RNA sequence: CCGCGGCGGUGCGCCGCGACCGGCUCCGGGACGGCUGGGAAGGCCCCGGCGGGGAAGGUGGCCCGGGGGCCCCGGGUGUUA
RNA sequence: GGGGGGCCACGCGUCCCCCGCGAGCGCACGGGGUCGGCGGCGAUGUCGGCUACCCACCCGACCCGUCUUGAAACACGGACC
RNA sequence: AAUGCGAGUGCCUAGUGGGCCACUUUUGGUAAGCAGAACUGGCGCUGCGGGAUGAACCGAACGCCGGGUUAAGGCGCCCGAUGCCGACGCUCAUCAGACCCCAGAAAAGGUGUUGGUUGAUAUAGACAGCAGGAUGGUGGCCAUGGAAGUCGGAAUCCGCUAAGGAGUGUGUAACAACUCACCUGCCGAAUCAACUAGCCCUGAAAAUGGAUGGCGCUGGAGCGUCGGGCCCAUACCCGGCCGU
RNA sequence: UGUGGCGGCCAAGCGUUCAUAGCGACGUCGCUUUUUGAUCCUUCGAUGUCGGCUCUUCCUAUCAUUGUGAAGCAGAAUUCA
RNA sequence: UAGCGCCGGAGCCUCGGUUGGCCUCGGAUAGCCGGUCCCCCGCCGGGGUCCGGUGCGGAGAGCCCUUCGUCCCGGGAAACGGGGCGGCCG
């Protein structure tokens, strides 16, 4: 895993495989998750979901 | 020699699917291997199917090549399908391995012991014939 | 208790496959007339195909070489064995079990041999492509009893004749006897009709 | 693409009578009987037309390859009809330079011996197919003729005959020695 | 894109960012097919940042609906226009099609492109789909269907289902 | 000491079975509702009714051709019979 | 605001703007399993013993030490105690 | 500003200081499993599932177990899993093809077959296929020993015309000799040319016998585009136990 | 795989005429490891280092012989495949 | 072929697997199957016609056998039937 990608996926609290978390969006969210791109898959949840 | 035919108004029984054991009158012919069909008396809608799940009977009512559920209803009610295939033999046999299937364990043992009885009736009159086809010739 | 398979119309690799895992599982499988499989590609293919098989041998000691066995009971024996784990304990108790014949042998003569349909070659095969008969190119790279194996079986085939009419004059017998006892039969053959056994 | 039906038509004469067995075609008439076998072509063989005057090949679901043995059937039952109602005679000429072909007729015209071609003491024999009878025929200086029912045996025939014939190791170009078909025909005229 | 099960036909509208100086812009629709509306979202981008200049982060998407077939039980011509890559050069082609859907159609074509001419789903790009008239058509494989009094049989029906019986005695029948 | 006595704990010589409760899973069968182009299509009401069009993958007819005992087949004209 | 079904709403006595303890009794999707449920066999042929003796089968499985970027190496050392 | 995390600081200190490989950038060299750099990740130091095999590739990193589910890969038989009545096409090889690294091919071709692009002419009757006619100027002028519609090169115009051009073939010292184009004859529905793109074939030759892993496979068990269902790693979830 | 060896594609020309019977410039695409290089991966606690003799097997890029196609093949001789 | 062979009650060790049987046409697949012979040839066999089936029912999606036992009295079915010693074909 490439530095800067690790650095992100840890300040998301992903440090494992299947590892989910609540994220809020504004521009420097946005920009954290394109450079964690490949890596995770993330989406908009529905309320049954949370 | 081929005899059935994929033409505009012929009987097919699908043989496979969600719609198995049913009879559908062939509207349109959409491809190489695909029909655009509709039984309107069988509980079908009118639906794309692949000439692989359908076996094609000897069944062949006239209606247009684009006439809708209707007329197709229409023509199926004049032709008077579903009672003349409840009368050939085919949906005889498939009615036979539905109720064989059915049967349930008394049903086993009764047909048990009259099939036993049946089976030594008929072996011992076979014994007769051939006793008396020995007897005629030597 | 045992499988016998006629080897008539099969293909040669679908039918060996088929009898690898049934002989596998503890079942006892005889493939008889091993001269009538067919191998799908034209006969001159097949028979290019088998004799670099044949070009194949040890330099040094042939004799310690690759068995290029020309029976055609022998061939698909040969395909069998490849599609087993032959080195092991297993395989070779699989391949105990898997008996292969020329013709129909007497044991077999009077006994009913079934079909797999998965193996036929009108079944896998379109009906524009060629095909080769195994008996022939046995004999063309070595097989030396198909004239004696070709008698045998039209001998037998004469015998079995005799007792399909045999059994057809039985035949007519039996539905002749049925009309006869209609009248003391009517009670036990409409409960026959009502689950379907004789509708 | 598969073409959904393609059929072609023979158109028989009252001459002819024709049977099929499947696709085994069966042709009788005046000069004998002739069979061919079509379970390699899987096509669909229709006898229609009350008194048979008239069969039908079809192809259905075809691609190119295979919609080119329609009328190659057609062409082989009209041969054989030809065959049999007019029969087949394939004339033939020797041409040489300096040594004359010397042709004689064995076994009532089922053999023919060749001597004496480009001078040479082997003598080729031919053996003719079941069917085909050769002769040595009048009023010409050096033709044979070849008489039959089926055009395949007879031409055949005339092929073995033809190739038992040819010069080796030489400009063949300038020896222009052989035995060579002239004519194709029928028995009689129509 | 990866054309997945079967396409749905989108349409699909959008327009940019209003500015000060452009402070409504116009709203472009689009004729999207994909197997979602997350695919046919980025497939409109993709397509309209081609076209005009105009990205995903400088624009919005106003619309994104599915619009289905008007009339999916009358079988239909379809001709579609293509632009496709190949492994040496670029190509254009026009094609035809017998189908109930127009989406069922560009499916088709797809499998069309991809079996012909090994041509992938992202290569190839629809351009223009619409219906024909049979007197319009162009291809021989699709104006032989063209026949009111059609008719042909099923001649070799190679059975199917050959392991539930899959030792049997008799063998096996394929005229029907 | 006796009882095959009652409650409380600990357990069976060995091989086993069943019951219900709880946790974690993989499946199955029903039933209820929201949204869309407030679904698109489709069904029934004489083709839902009336009026006006269009043309073919052309139904009746009519004509032309070819095998029949009026019924089939092929082509042509054409707008509904 | 004016004139049939669910509500974690059920005090009395005023001022006033808007017009601090009721007892009992049981049931349980409730802070991790119990039965207040049972059945068979057992003294010269049987019960239990996973490990340890031998053998059989399936899957896996190249000989260690060392130097080395890299050793099962056709790289060195090594018969055994 | 967002997100996340307890930080700061001082002593003593072993081993190492031969490295190598991969995406991308990149130097020298024809090139190299060659030599030399940058970045990041690996191997070395590391097992496990897959790539048949395997330092580095794909997935995923490891206490001892039970249940469930997956990744990358697969599901004819070896060999767990498609024994789905899977979908649509393409392809016949007398050298078929078959999955990152990766373990073998190019230019050029094919009237094999399939799909496209463009341009013609076709009921004022076309492409085939079976005849006449190709000459008058002219044996053009040109350059030659001479080239006469034909061995070179500037030129390239008329008549009669249904047609007929200083002209595509075979030949002589120049002759002689001979035919496509164009026009009618018969016939009656589509036809012709130039490109381009897939699969297959030619191009395609090495030494022990031989390797899509093998058997084998052609209504694929081959290639392309795609559905469900199923298999299992030490990975993920739940639970037990040990240790930190 | 530079070099060596072998094979192609195009065709200006050679061949009395005539690109392609047989050749083939200017260009360009490949194959092989029987040439020499380039490299340094294995071997320096040692793999006996040139020839010749002897003996066996394999390859085809075929000199002859078997079967054939093409010539600027009349025969004979000789070339190409 | 020497203490060994062939035929007609008891038990003791050891090796194990199994828990009804199918006693048969040839084969075709753009085609089959069975009857019928009123036809025509033969060594009952061969061809044609005609009549029936053909998602195979004269069907392996199949067929046969089916076991709790004994007793009394009936009614169906058998009487040519069930089982027990010497020969002939194949
Ligand atoms: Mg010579
Ligand atoms: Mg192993
Ligand atoms: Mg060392
Ligand atoms: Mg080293
Ligand atoms: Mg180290
Ligand atoms: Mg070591
Ligand atoms: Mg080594
Ligand atoms: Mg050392
Ligand atoms: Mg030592
Ligand atoms: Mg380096
Ligand atoms: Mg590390
Ligand atoms: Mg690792
Ligand atoms: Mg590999
Ligand atoms: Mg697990
Ligand atoms: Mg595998
Ligand atoms: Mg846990
Ligand atoms: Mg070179
Ligand atoms: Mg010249
Ligand atoms: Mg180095
Ligand atoms: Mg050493
Ligand atoms: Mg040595
Ligand atoms: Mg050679």
């Amino acid at each position: 895993v490439s530095p800067k990608v690790r650095k992100v996926l840890q300040l998301l609290r992903l440090r494992q495989i299947f590892n989910g978390t609540f994220v809020k969006l504004n521009k420097a969210s946005i920009n954290m998750l394109r450079i964690v791109e490949p890596y995770i898959a993330w989406g908009y949840p529905n309320l049954k979901s949370v | 020699v081929f005899r059935r035919f994929v033409e505009v108004g012929r009987v097919a029984y699908v043989s496979f699917g969600p719609h198995a054991g049913k009879l559908v009158a062939i509207v349109d012919v959409i491809d190489q291997n695909r029909a655009l069909v509709d039984g309107p008396c069988t509980r079908v809608r009118r639906q794309a199917m692949p000439f692989k799940c359908m076996q094609l009977t000897d069944f062949i009512l006239k209606f247009p090549h684009s006439a809708r559920q209707k007329y197709v209803r229409k023509a199926w009610e004049k032709a008077d399908i579903n009672t003349k295939w409840a009368a050939t033999r085919w949906a005889k046999k498939i009615e036979a391995r539905e109720r064989k299937a059915k049967m349930t364990d008394f049903d086993r043992y009764k047909v048990m012991k009259a099939k036993k009885m049946r089976n030594r009736i008929i072996k011992n009159e076979v014994k007769k014939l051939q006793r008396a086809a020995l007897l005629k010739a030597s | 208790q045992v499988l016998v398979l006629d080897g008539r119309g099969h293909l040669l690799g679908r039918l060996a496959a088929i009898v690898a895992k049934q002989v596998l599982l503890g079942r006892k499988v005889v493939v008889v007339r091993c001269e009538g499989i067919n191998i799908s590609g034209n006969f001159y293919r097949n028979k290019l195909k088998y004799l670099a098989f044949l070009r194949k041998r040890m330099n040094t000691n042939p004799s310690r070489g690759p068995y290029h066995f020309r029976a055609p009971s022998r061939i698909f024996w040969r395909t069998v064995r490849g599609m087993l784990p032959h080195k092991t304990k297993r395989g070779q108790a699989a391949l105990d079990r898997l008996k292969v014949f020329d013709g129909i042998p007497p044991p077999y003569d009077k006994k009913k041999r079934m079909v797999v349909p998965a193996a036929l070659k009108v079944v896998r095969l379109k009906p524009t492509r060629k095909f080769a008969y195994l008996g022939r190119l046995a004999h063309e790279v070595g097989w030396k009893y198909q004239a004696v194996t070709a008698t045998l079986e039209e001998k037998r085939k004469e015998k079995a004749k005799i007792h399909y009419r045999k059994k057809k004059q039985l035949m007519r017998l039996r539905k002749q006897a049925e009309k006869n006892v209609e009248k003391k039969i009517s009670k036990f053959t409409d409960v026959l009709k009502t689950h379907g056994l004789l509708v | 693409m598969k073409t959904i039906l393609s059929n072609q038509t023979v158109d028989i004469p009252e001459n002819v009578d024709i049977s099929l067995k499947g696709r085994t075609v069966i042709v009788k008439g005046p000069r004998g009987t002739l069979r061919r076998d079509f379970n390699h072509i899987n096509v669909e063989l229709s006898l229609l037309g009350k008194k048979k005057k008239r069969l039908r090949v079809d192809k259905w679901w075809g691609n190119r390859k295979e919609l080119a043995t329609v009328r190659t059937i057609c062409s082989h039952v009209q041969n054989m009809i030809k065959g049999v109602t007019l029969g087949f005679r394939y004339k033939m000429r020797s041409v040489y330079a300096h040594f004359p072909i010397n042709v004689v007729i064995q076994e009532n015209g089922s053999l023919v011996e060749i001597r004496n071609f480009l001078g040479e003491k082997y003598i080729r024999r031919v053996r003719m197919r079941p069917g085909v009878a050769c002769s040595v025929s009048q009023a010409q200086k050096d033709e044979l003729v070849l008489e039959g029912n089926d055009i395949e045996l007879v031409s055949n025939s005339a092929a073995l005959i033809q190739q038992a014939t040819t010069v080796k190791n030489k400009d063949i170009r300038k020896f222009l020695d052989g035995i060579y078909v002239s004519e194709k025909g029928t028995v009689q005229q129509a | 894109m990866k054309a997945s099960g079967t396409l749905r036909e989108y349409k699909v509208v959008g327009r940019c960012l209003p500015t000060p100086k452009c402070r409504t812009p116009p709203l472009y629709r689009m004729r999207i097919f994909a197997p979602n509306h997350v695919v046919a979202k980025s497939r409109f981008w993709y397509f309209v940042s081609q076209l005009k200049k105009m990205k995903k982060s400088s624009g919005e998407i106003v619309y994104c609906g599915q619009v289905f077939e008007k009339s999916p039980l009358r079988v239909k011509n379809f001709g579609i226009w293509l632009r496709y890559d190949s492994r040496s050069g670029t190509h254009n082609m026009y094609r035809e099609y017998r189908d109930l859907t127009t989406a069922g159609a560009v499916t088709q074509c797809y499998r069309d492109m991809g079996a012909r001419h090994r041509a992938r789903a992202h290569s190839i790009q629809i351009m223009k789909v619409e219906e024909i008239a049979a007197s319009k058509c162009r291809r021989p494989a699709v104006k032989q269907f063209h026949d009111s009094k059609i008719k042909f049989p099923l001649p070799h029906r190679v059975l199917r289902r050959q392991h539930k019986p899959r030792f049997t005695t008799k063998r096996p029948n394929t005229f029907f």
